[PDB]
């Protein structure tokens, strides 16, 4: 085709170096963090990862706010459906708006 | 303030800087247990006050989260909220009442 801008930058002595960590390694780190925070809660960030069921972890996180844990166990389908709708809206917001 | 659960920190001087000695608490020796969210006893659902329900294989205890010491499931360390058909994962266990032995002894 024609002379690209990056070819002119390369010919004039300007170089871009690649990063040390590839995008696959960043994705592996992110997946490890997600798996730890889903399966073990906050315990993997303070020592050995200790497993806990997710409803019980969410009840602990409600006691961290000020709401007693009987609220979640008697409404678990409602929090589950609200979270599913809220995370489904993120995909619809990201598939259209580029700002 | 350091990795783990923070307890203390001590400063020290250094040329053009400071050095913090962070004293933290780390859990060490874990073991598996079977757990439940609530106890369905006498048509009522019991939830722990400050703790979690565990089983050593046959019996059910309530314990704190960051350390393992078990104790008997009691009305004093639990609370009641509704009936046991809404919570998913309930198990069946008796709940001790400390009032009743002294109450019946006063009754007789
Ligand atoms: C689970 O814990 C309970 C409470 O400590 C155990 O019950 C007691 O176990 C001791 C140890 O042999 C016995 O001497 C007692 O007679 C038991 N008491 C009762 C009321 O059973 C129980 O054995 C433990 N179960 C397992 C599988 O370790
Ligand atoms: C708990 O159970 C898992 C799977 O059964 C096993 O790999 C592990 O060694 C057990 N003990 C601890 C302390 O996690
Ligand atoms: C617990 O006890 C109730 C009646 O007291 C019974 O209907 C229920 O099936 C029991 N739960 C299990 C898991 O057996």
């Amino acid at each position: 085709a024609a002379r690209d801008l990056i070819c002119a930058q390369k010919f004039n002595g300007l170089t871009v170096l690649p990063p040390l960590l590839t995008d696959e390694m960043i994705a592996q780190y992110t997946s490890a963090l997600l798996a730890g925070t889903i399966t073990s809660g906050w315990t993997f960030g303070a020592g050995a990862a200790l497993q806990i069921p997710f409803a019980m972890q969410m009840a602990y996180r409600f006691n961290g706010i000020g709401v007693t844990q009987n609220v979640l166990y008697e409404n678990q389908k409602l929090i589950a459906n609200q979270f599913n709708s809220a995370i489904g809206k993120i995909q619809d917001s990201l598939s259209s708006t580029a700002s | 303030c350091g990795k783990g659960y923070h307890l203390m920190s001590f400063p020290q001087s250094a040329p053009h800087g400071v050095v913090f000695l962070h004293v933290t608490y780390v859990p060490a020796q874990e073991k598996n247990f079977t757990t439940a969210p609530a106890i369905c006893h006498d048509g009522k659902a019991h939830f722990p006050r400050e703790g979690v329900f565990v089983s050593n294989g046959t019996h059910w205890f309530v314990t704190q989260r960051n350390f393992y010491e078990p104790q008997i499931i009691t009305t004093d360390n639990t609370f009641v909220s509704g009936n046991c058909d809404v919570v998913i994962g309930i198990v069946n266990n008796t709940v001790y009442d400390p009032l009743q032995p002294e109450l019946d002894s006063f009754k007789e």
